[PDB]
């Protein structure tokens, strides 16, 4: 249901758009759309008395005249990015495209004085625990 | 990656510059804060390039703000985007200008070119990759051309290989604050073509002009002329942040329209320009962008292009268009006003494309020329300073501050000389 | 003209406080507001510390109207859009109001009738 | 084993390239992320994923090409595009600065700052290729990392691998549409680092390809994504028989052993045949009868330069598709009735077909249909004088008062260069004239 | 065997 490419005239928003021909920028573009394009037995032709609404039609035949009245991965970037990252040249940790990837998601013995006789492994043990 | 640096000097440049950063500042999305609040990612890759990294996620506007007198730096600071400006970056002494050129180079202007060009270098060293050195000041004033005529020369004794482009602010015809405007033009004109090879210079009535015709606007204050000197200086440098199919940078923006190497005198412009009331009336489409772009009432022309011809022309866009609309209506202009762009130069116009609108618009684009009717922007001056130097009105000034008369005519001189070769080419 | 005339010289003094936390480096800060009634404008000062590491300057913002969510039906701040326990979003900074002048109280008892003022200082 | 190393430098040749691997992968059946589709098949041969790819251990097929272009802001849309997780995270050398449409910044200063990392990648490249069959390089001819880079490497290239083809695909300037003001300079002083460096010039215009668009695929403002697909298809059907089966089958080597005749004039204007829609497609009968008395139209030609007021000389008329060899007999035979595709003397001969079997691609998304047949009249005539007096006029017209010639003999050159181009340029004119003369 | 399609292509058109 497109427009024809030879179709000339006036289809809106064609003027701000581009780079497609004019049957795919036209259909990608009224209720009552009509442009496109989606009794006469009991009686003879010979008859010239009266019926309503008789005196008005053609497209067809008088005895159908009558007829008618009647009827997170890939966070990455690669190598030697001449862009700009956030916190690209603060902080570090890993590779470039680690950094870019880390980047981006931060954007968003005591006591030894009083020790005597017990197995110096054994008084550390006491120490840290 | 490749980043430019901004300077601002004399109260028109700090204000102008000040309405400049935050129409970047909210094209690239940077709170009113420091922090950052973009609505998309392409805004991210290139916020080195106009601004720099600090802890914190808290951007830094990089650029550095000078004046003699600390008036207008209490109300930079005071201002909506002013609590990003970094006060190592506010440098400044404490008398005032004067409005006059002699307290603003040579002995005034001495004992501050040490302390600013030590906060200059600071940045422009721990720059990874410089690129240009904008610069924004007013031609008539005291400090504009004071003290922004003696950074730009001892950049370029340090830098001698680097684009540097300048946004000056010649003194209007007919509508003047001052009544030393052309003393303090003259002079600067001459040091403004030694050195700055590249200037973008359109006075205070086509403002005037533009806000009362194109824009519709009874009472304009100094506020949206700065946003639209602002937006004529944000495109300028669009395709060394946003990418495009068919880009111009700024020193591929210089070669393309400075054919000789004195001949910098350009001609700014911005193009989605419309009433207040017309938005909706408006078809904002390129081949109409370019009749406005063309013409001498909605484009920044302090003097009338069709007294002149035009020299060399560029025409930076942005937005998403078709190339084929821009490259045949660009042809369309040349052989419509075949008489008005010069001969001996085949094509003329620059053409560069962007990928993504400005803020508040769908196309956008930023008229950049070099008319030869700009000799008519250095008559006047010159016709205003045979007219008083000839009295000897105010050389006493001028003498008291050790200063000689012998290179005072040398700037005229010169610019007598500079309009020369522009006459050369009727 | 005629509100340039009936509040001339009547400046509401708004004492307030910022706080910034949730960056990494900040420190508790204390602010002055002025507020014109003569055309709605809202400048505010700052006063500092006798050694504070800030650079003394005059101003925080300038005279101005000031708008009423973040950076910018263009709705501002008035009279009535602040009052004493509410948050201002100055420019995307969350700011406190804690104190205010006693003319300002007397001001405010005149019109509304706001009674026993329960001022919440910080520290 | 016929591999094909395609450098491609430039803003252009970078644009025209990221739209000519999609459909160089398309074909060939290439997942946008390396390892091929791995649930259905596409039918291919698990050897013409060679003239343009290397098998790894795990499928990641790798882009046997090199991009280069010293601004970053194109190579960087592809490093971040569609197209990534592939291209070699090498294979796209990154530069800092631009060129700002200067030669000099490509044949002197910056230009010689990457080609020792660029010649280096183009011969870490030939390792793995046993066949390296010829150097396609795809770069403008109007710009500065185009002709610059381009310059430095065509000679450089050739001193050090020499013995090959140069055949290049490049963007040259349109008569009267134009971007850049100098670009009547940085092309005429590419047309004397090329003329004896590379062989045929596979040129191509804009001007030409946008009144295509319109004229033909109905697409009225058409933009360069628009133009490179065409301009890249243009590049598969010339490289189709070292990858697709085929009866007669034309190779990297025989197109210039018809092509190219005298040593200098190697100056060809390409023709792609079924250019048409896809609503006025499905109706026509694309006849290898049509499909050729097209080809030699003067409306389809992708370089504006009247077919007429001139000589053809030699023309490979390469044939994708359902081919049968019969039709393409009696095609070329009225070619040679038609009293107005006037020919020279000396080629009796005349017409190189290459009817390899293998239908066209369609990019998802594009102008070009399901057309079961293409043709690529890629031709020497000699009315592409007229594309050169054009741009050589012109240098004059403005070298007389020498406009523009500051900011290039400047960042390192000579002025003299300058006048040895027009004089190299003279010297192809008066070889044309001289060469179509009885 | 077969590959992911063909298994497919063979339940919509021989019923298998
Ligand atoms: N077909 C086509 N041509 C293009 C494209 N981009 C640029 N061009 C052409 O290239 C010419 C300019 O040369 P470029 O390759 O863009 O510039 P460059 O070689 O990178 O040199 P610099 O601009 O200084 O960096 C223009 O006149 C365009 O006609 C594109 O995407 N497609
Ligand atoms: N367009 C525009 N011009 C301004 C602005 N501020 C000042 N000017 C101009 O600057 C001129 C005087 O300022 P100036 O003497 O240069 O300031 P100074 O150099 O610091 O002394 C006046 O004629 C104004 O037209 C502004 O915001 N916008
Ligand atoms: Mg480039």
């Amino acid at each position: 249901p497109h427009y024809i490419p030879g179709y000339t005239g006036h289809c809106p928003l064609l003027r701000f758009s581009m780079g497609q021909t004019y049957g795919q920028m036209t259909g990608q573009l009224p209720p009552a759309h009509r442009t496109l394009l989606p009794l006469s037995s009991s009686m003879v032709p010979g008859y010239t008395g009266f019926v309503p609404q008789a005196q008005f039609i053609f497209a067809k035949n008088c005895s159908q005249v009558w007829a008618e009245a009647l009827n997170d991965p890939r966070k990455f970037f690669m190598s030697g990015f001449t862009g700009y990252v956030p916190r690209a040249r603060f902080l570090f940790g890993s590779s470039f495209p680690v950094l870019s990837n880390q980047a981006l998601q931060e954007f968003g013995v005591p006591g030894y004085k009083f020790q005597f006789g017990r197995t110096y492994g054994h008084l550390t043990q006491d120490a840290l625990g | 990656m490749r980043e430019i640096v901004h300077l601002q000097a004399g109260q028109c440049g700090n204000q102008i510059g000040a309405k400049f950063w935050e129409v970047i500042s909210d094209e690239h999305g940077i709170d009113p804060t420091g922090t950052y609040h973009g609505d998309s990612d392409l805004q991210l890759e290139r916020i080195n390039v106009y601004y720099n990294e600090a802890t914190g996620g808290k951007y830094v506007p990089r650029a550095v703000l000078v004046d003699l007198e600390p008036g207008t730096m209490d109300s930079v600071r005071s201002g909506p985007f002013g609590q990003i400006f970094r006060p190592d970056n506010f440098v400044f002494g404490q008398s005032g200008a004067g409005n006059n050129w002699a307290k603003g180079h040579y002995t005034e202007g001495a004992e501050l070119v040490d302390s600013v060009l030590d906060v200059v270098r600071k940045e422009a060293e721990s720059c990874d990759c410089l690129q240009g050195f904008q610069l924004t000041h007013s031609l008539g004033g005291g400090t504009g051309s004071g003290m922004g005529t003696l950074l730009i020369s001892k950049i370029r004794e340090e830098y001698p290989d680097r684009i540097m482009n300048t946004f000056s602010v010649v003194p209007s015809p007919k509508v003047s604050d001052t009544v030393v405007e052309p003393y303090n033009a003259t002079l600067s004109v001459h040091q403004l073509v030694e050195n700055t090879d590249e200037t973008y210079c359109i006075d205070n009535e086509a403002l005037y002009d533009i806000c009362f015709r194109t824009l519709k606007l009874t009472t304009p204050t100094y506020g949206d002329l700065n946003h639209l000197v602002s937006a004529t200086m944000s495109g300028v440098t669009t395709c060394l942040r946003f990418p495009g199919q068919l880009n111009a940078d700024l020193r591929k923006l210089a070669v393309n329209m400075v054919p000789f190497p004195r001949l910098h005198f350009f001609m700014p412009g911005f193009a989605p320009l419309t009433s207040r009331g017309s938005q909706q009336y408006r078809a904002l489409t390129v081949p109409e962008l370019t009749q406005q772009m063309f013409d001498a009432k909605n484009m920044m022309a302090a003097c009338d292009p069709r007294h002149g011809r035009y020299l060399t022309v560029a025409a930076v866009f942005r937005g998403r268009m078709s190339m084929k609309e821009v490259d045949e209506q660009m042809l369309n202009v040349q052989n419509k006003n075949s008489s008005y762009f010069v001969e001996w130069i085949p094509n003329n116009v620059k053409t560069a494309v962007c990928d993504i609108p400005p803020r508040g618009l769908k196309m956008s684009a930023t008229f950049i020329g070099n008319s030869t009717a700009i000799q008519e922007l250095f008559k006047r001056i010159s016709e205003q300073f045979t007219a008083m130097f000839r009295r000897k009105a105010f050389l006493h000034w001028y003498t008291g501050e050790g200063m000689d008369e012998m290179e005072f005519t040398e700037a005229e001189s010169n610019m007598n000389d500079l309009v020369s070769e522009y006459q050369q080419y009727q | 003209l005629k509100q340039f005339l009936e509040y001339d010289r009547k400046v509401l003094r708004f004492f307030c406080v910022w706080d910034d936390s949730g960056s990494v480096f900040g420190d508790r800060r204390e602010l002055i507001l002025h507020y014109f009634l003569s055309d709605d404008t809202i400048e505010i000062k700052e006063v500092l510390p006798h050694n504070s590491g800030r650079d003394a300057m005059s101003l925080f913002l300038q005279r101005r109207k000031l708008p009423k969510y973040g950076p910018p039906d263009q709705e501002f701040y008035k009279d009535t859009d602040l009052s004493i326990g509410t948050t201002i979003n100055v420019w995307g900074r969350k700011v406190l109001l804690c104190d205010c002048d006693d003319f300002t109280k007397t001001y405010y008892r005149t019109k509304y009738g706001i009674e026993n003022f329960t001022s919440i200082p910080c520290k | 084993m016929r591999e094909c190393i395609s450098v491609h430098v430039g803003q252009a040749g970078v644009q025209i390239g990221n739209a000519c691997w999609e459909l160089y992968c398309l074909e060939h059946g290439i997942q946008p992320d390396g390892q091929m589709p791995s649930d259905k098949t596409i039918g291919g041969g698990d050897d013409s994923f060679n003239t343009f790819f290397s098998e790894t251990g795990a499928g990641k097929h790798v882009p046997r090409a090199v991009f280069v272009d010293l601004e970053p802001t194109v190579i960087d849309e592809v490093r971040t595009g569609t197209y990534r997780q592939l291209f070699h995270p090498e294979q796209l050398i990154t530069g800092k600065e631009d060129a700002a449409n200067n030669y000099a910044r490509g044949h002197y200063t910056i230009g010689k700052e990457l080609i020792d990392l660029v010649l280096d990648r183009i011969r870490k490249l030939a390792d793995q290729c046993t066949g390296l069959q010829g150097f396609l390089i795809f770069h403008s001819f109007g710009g500065g990392t185009g002709s610059g880079f381009t310059s430095l490497l065509m000679e450089r290239l050739s001193v050090d691998y020499g013995k090959k083809s140069k055949l290049e695909f490049s963007i040259y300037p349109a008569p009267q549409v134009s971007t850049a003001v100098v670009e009547p300079y940085n092309s005429i002083l590419t047309t004397h680092t090329t003329l004896e460096h590379s062989d045929c010039a596979f040129m191509v215009d804009n001007e030409a390809i946008y009144d295509i668009c319109r004229r033909n695929l109905d697409i009225e403002r058409p933009t360069y994504t628009n133009l490179n697909r065409l301009i890249g298809q243009i590049v598969s059907s010339i490289t189709a028989s070292l990858r697709f089966d085929g009866a007669l089958n034309v190779d990297l080597t025989e197109f210039q052993t018809n092509l190219v005749p005298y040593p200098r004039i190697h100056f060809p204007l390409a023709t792609y045949a079924p250019v048409i829609s896809a609503e006025k497609a499905y109706h026509e009968q694309l006849s290898v009868a049509e499909i050729t008395n097209a080809c030699f139209e003067p409306a389809n030609q992708m370089v504006k330069c009247d077919p007429r007021h001139g000589k053809y000389m030699a023309c490979c008329l390469l044939y994708r598709g359902d081919v049968v060899p019969k039709d393409v007999n009696a095609a070329i035979a009225t070619i040679k009735t038609k009293r107005t595709i006037q020919f020279v003397d000396w080629c009796p001969t005349g017409f190189k077909v290459g009817i390899n079997y293998q239908p066209p691609t369609v990019v998802p998304g594009g102008d070009l249909a399901k057309v079961q047949r293409a043709v690529c009249m890629l031709s020497n005539t000699t009315a592409i004088a007229e594309a050169w007096a054009r741009l050589d006029h012109k240098f004059d017209l403005m070298y007389a008062k020498r406009a523009f010639v500051h900011w290039y003999v400047g960042e390192g050159m000579e002025e003299g260069e300058f006048s040895e181009a027009r004089e190299d340029m003279a010297a192809l004119e008066k070889d044309y004239e001289e060469v179509g003369m009885d | 065997d077969c590959d992911p399609f063909t298994r497919q292509y063979y339940q919509e058109k021989f019923g298998i």
